[PDB]
DNA sequence: ATAAACTAAAAACTATTATTATGG
DNA sequence: CATAATAATAGTTTTTAGTTTATT
């Protein structure tokens, strides 16, 4: 009709007062020639989801029907051009449709051919879960590789939460127990987790990066474990509390 | 058949059964065969059920809700439909033998109930709660459930 | 006749105040019990028709256009449209809601209401078994201010039990509590009034309002107006009842995939040999007995299953003791006189009743239930009448139809040796029995299957998210048993089976 | 009415369905 | 070998309509 | 062989006996 392209295409309209009233969609889907069955026939392609009832339910369970939001269909009207299948608007799907997503997407959004941007890099990235449980030296050791490979290492976080600084956080070197008040160890150590410089207040070899804390008291203990290191102290200056790393 | 089963008091008793049908209902297993009167063959015959027309695959069933309909799909019913388990014959309590009437007694058949088929301390069992029923003048309210697809059932 | 039912449910800002906003307003939960009492009826009486109508409301919605008058669904049977119209004002905001498309704080005429709800009973051209109209308030001070016009209702009130109208007033919510009498203390059609207190309470029966009981509860009629015969001549007419009745769920309905609507189905028999149409007449039904293929027509088969006319063949008395109860076919049935064809009949019936009381007996008799039928041999047992500690009558007065089965009715069965046990176990049984002994009540149970199937229509008829999960009283309580009994399982069985029998196996 | 269901005039109360209770 | 539904429910309550006993 | 006629018929809902189809 006005737009043939919803035409052909059975939608079984089981709720569509989401965004607009049932009887509005049907209104409109009619216009455009779609074709209204209050029953999903085997030949329904897709069905618009709008409240959420048992019958939702039932066409997840039974793997022959699209869950269609209202506002996809909407998308679809006010276009004048059917839009095609997305999995932000689709919960159930057929099989054609799960190998839908996976050519035109990678099942996330995220396209296989069509560039990304800032929306659909957060849509892809929240619709993947929330993946924060590891321990912070191995993703520490992740994102230094990624920042190698991809150039990353120029933000502007990266001396302080990930790879080889030394620090004095201890009254005694070697010792991780002692701790003292009348300096900013506390500090020291929460700055030692945000840029990408790994916390390390030990007695270590293979640490390249030593730097006199913000309790300068230690430069006795910083020089007398210097000793036990391959590595000098440099003179200090993110990067500008007391820190020479250059 | 042989219906072998467990009679189940709580969880700590089950015993292996055997209880078949001694009184019920009878009717011959062969039923008429409706043929031609004039050449006497069932197999011209032919019924032809015809929703007006259209197919069976461009109908569903439905069901009354008062004044309204409901469209009700049969593979929904059946995700719907309670569903209980099978060959389960547990013991739900027991009440005095004075408190049932007779005029409520449900079913069309009456159910024998034997212990499991040569399982002496079974028939042991089965014979005690038989002699300490029949002194404390007691029936036993059970639940029945034949198979899978058998409706739960209370009786005595 | 059917029950009319009207829900009168106050608008004049007496149901939006609150006692505090964590309880319920007088008016929400009173859509609530509405909605509650809608399914019920859904669930029991189809046929029935209520009404729901709001007074005081700023505007007015009825035919004899009085104001303030406001009818929300008149005498119809209960729809889900209309229990979903309730509940888009049920709940908080749902009376925001209703103020908006609705408001209120008008006054009104309760003479002018009962004109209203008796133009509604007038309005039904169906004939209705009882005149009921609920009320709504917890509060009578609007015609609690003016005399005239509380003299006009309560005149008017009178006027509507002559018609036989029954007027019915709740308990609601109110902090200063309902205070009757201000105006309704003689205003109410009551066969048994008991209320006179202040009442503070906050409801009188809102309780099984709100309950939602399940069941069909089909009005009474009797199975069977048959004759009883006695000899040939000694006729009365008796009415046969099922006093209980297995229930079963409704039929499905055949409906179309996209209109739904219910199809129009039609079985023709045909001749596929020749494509043709065939006719009942055009038919013979066969059976076939080893070598003979012996035809029939279905009709000669009718006339050999002709024994007996419709009616009661007394064969004799037999004493109740002669009874076996193993011997049962399917469930009894309750017999009674009925003077509508022989006059008489009662009390003849209450003779034999007294006398097979006193000597203890069963009248066996030849029953035909209607024609075409083998009549069969029933004992009847002089069914007494029993009324419970408020005089109501429990077990009516009769006779109790057992059906007596044939020869055939009884299967042979493999039969077990017989075994004895230690009389310790008995004890041990008994003991058992004892802790697990519970009192019988007739209502004790509800069939799940059947209460999940109510649950999930009312669940698409109000096309919920999720259906209510109904719950099986037909488990059984493991960890009470458990609790109840301890070890005892553990030492009968020690008692019993040797320690290497196979549980099931 | 007592011992009458108020919701279905003419049939008597309908109890709670209840279960087994133990004595 | 059928324990769910097999398949169509044999039956009055409560309401109407054409008969004629007759009006002529 | 006419006419204020009149009333014995019928037609709606219940709830039995027919039956598939797995069920062992």
């Amino acid at each position: 009709k006005i737009s043939n392209i919803f035409e052909d295409v059975e939608f079984c309209v089981m709720s569509g007062t989401d965004s607009q009233p049932k009887p509005d969609l049907e209104n409109r889907i009619a216009e455009f020639g779609g074709y209204i069955v209050q029953n999903p026939g085997p030949d329904t392609y897709c069905v618009i989801a709008g409240s959420e009832n048992i019958r939702v339910k039932n066409i997840i369970l039974s793997n022959k029907h699209d869950v269609v939001k209202p506002a996809w269909l909407l998308e679809c009207f006010k276009t004048k051009s059917f839009v095609p299948w997305q999995p932000r608007f689709m919960i159930h799907m057929c099989p054609s449709t799960k190998e839908h997503f996976a050519r035109e997407y990678d099942c996330y959004g995220d396209s296989y051919f069509i560039d990304t941007d800032l929306n659909q890099l957060k849509e892809v990235f929240s619709g993947i879960k929330n993946s924060n449980e590891q321990t912070p030296e191995e993703m520490a050791s992740l994102i230094a590789d990624l920042e190698y490979r991809y150039s990353w290492d120029c933000s502007p976080l990266s001396m302080f939460r990930r790879h080889t600084v030394y620090l004095d956080s201890y009254a005694v070197i070697n010792d991780l127990s002692t701790k003292n008040e009348g300096t900013r160890l506390a500090i020291k150590a929460l700055e030692l987790r945000f840029h990408g410089a790994k916390v390390v207040s030990c007695l270590a070899e293979g640490v390249s990066h030593v730097i006199i804390g913000e309790d300068h008291s230690r430069v006795a203990d910083f020089k007398a474990f210097r000793r036990t290191f391959k590595r000098k102290f440099k003179i200090l200056k993110d990067k500008c509390e007391l820190q020479e790393e250059n | 058949i042989h219906w072998p089963c467990r009679l189940t008091i709580g969880s700590n008793l089950s015993i292996r059964i055997a209880a078949y049908k001694s009184i019920l209902q009878e009717r011959v297993k062969k039923t008429w065969t409706v043929v031609d009167a004039k050449t006497l063959k069932k197999e011209d015959i032919q019924k032809e059920t015809v929703y007006c027309e259209v197919l069976k695959e461009d109908i569903i069933q439905g069901f009354r809700y008062g004044s309204d309909i409901v469209p009700f799909s049969k593979v929904d019913e059946e995700q719907m439909k309670y569903k209980s388990e099978g060959k389960c014959f547990s013991v739900l309590g027991f009440c005095k033998s004075s408190q049932v009437q007779r005029r409520f007694f449900m079913g069309n058949q009456v159910l024998k109930v034997f212990a499991a088929r040569d399982d002496e301390a079974a028939a042991v069992a089965l014979s005690s709660l038989i002699h300490a029923l029949d002194d404390l003048d007691m029936v036993a309210i059970v639940r029945y459930a034949y198979d899978k697809r058998a409706n739960p059932q209370v009786g005595v | 006749g059917r029950d009319s039912l009207i829900f009168l449910v106050d608008a004049s800002k007496a149901m939006f105040e609150s006692q505090s906003e964590d309880e319920l307003t007088p008016f929400d939960m009173s859509i609530q019990c509405i909605q509650s009492v809608y399914i019920s009826k859904i669930i029991s009486s189809d046929r029935d028709l209520l009404a729901v109508v709001f007074y005081g409301t700023e505007k007015d919605k009825n035919s004899v256009n009085f104001k303030n008058i406001y009818v929300l669904q008149e005498l119809d049977n209960p729809g889900a449209k209309r229990i979903l119209e309730l509940d888009q004002f049920k709940g908080q905001q749902g009376q925001k809601r209703f103020q908006d498309m609705m408001g209120h704080g008008s006054d009104y005429s309760l003479s002018e209401v009962l004109w209203v709800c008796a133009n509604l009973f007038s309005d039904v051209q169906f004939k209705m078994s009882h005149k009921r109209i609920m009320l709504f308030t917890n509060e009578d001070n609007p015609h609690g201010n003016d005399s005239a016009k509380a003299s006009r209702a309560r005149t008017k009130a009178g006027d509507l039990r002559d018609t036989g109208i029954f007027l019915d007033l709740m308990h609601l919510k109110k902090p200063g509590g309902f205070d009757i009498s201000l105006f309704y203390r003689d205003i109410i059609s009551i066969a048994e009034d008991e209320d006179l207190r202040v009442h503070f309470e906050e409801s009188s029966k809102l309780e099984d309002l709100l309950r939602k009981v399940r069941a069909k509860e089909t009005r009474k009629r009797a199975l069977s107006r048959l004759k009883l015969k006695l000899n040939k001549d000694i006729v009365i007419s008796v009415g046969i009842y099922n006093l209980v009745q297995k229930a079963l769920k409704p039929p499905p309905i055949k409906l179309y995939r996209e209109t739904n609507e219910p199809v129009k189905t039609k079985t023709r028999t045909f001749n596929t040999s020749t494509g043709g149409l065939l006719l009942p007449s055009d038919t013979k039904r066969s059976q076939i007995y080893g070598s003979r293929q012996i035809i029939l027509e279905k009709e000669e088969t009718e006339e050999l299953k002709r024994f007996d006319d419709p009616g009661l063949m007394l064969m004799g008395f037999k004493p109740l003791v002669l009874l076996k109860k193993h011997h049962y076919l399917r469930p009894s049935l309750f017999v009674y006189p009925e003077e509508s064809l022989v006059i008489g009949s009662s009390t003849l019936f209450s003779a034999l009743l007294i006398k097979c009381l006193e000597k203890e007996v069963a009248a066996l008799c030849r029953y035909t239930p209607r024609r075409n039928i083998p009549p069969y041999f029933v004992a009847l047992v002089p069914q007494e009448e029993e009324l419970d500690d408020q005089k109501i009558q429990v077990t009516p007065p009769g006779f109790q139809l057992v059906f007596l089965p044939f020869a055939d009715d009884k299967r042979k069965m493999p039969f077990t040796e017989k075994i004895m046990a230690t009389p310790e176990q008995v004890g041990k049984m008994k003991a058992i029995v004892e802790k697990l002994r519970f009192t019988y009540r007739s209502d004790s149970f509800e069939n799940p299957v059947l209460q999940q199937h109510f649950r999930n229509l009312e669940a698409l008829a109000l096309d919920l998210m999720e259906p209510e999960q109904a719950v099986d009283l037909t488990l059984p309580k493991v960890e009470a048993m458990n609790k109840r009994l301890g070890s005892l399982v553990d030492e009968f069985k020690e008692l019993v089976y040797p320690p290497d029998y196979n549980p099931e196996g | 009415c007592p011992g009458e269901s108020l919701i279905n005039p003419g049939f008597k109360s309908k109890k709670p369905a209840g279960g087994v209770d133990f004595d």
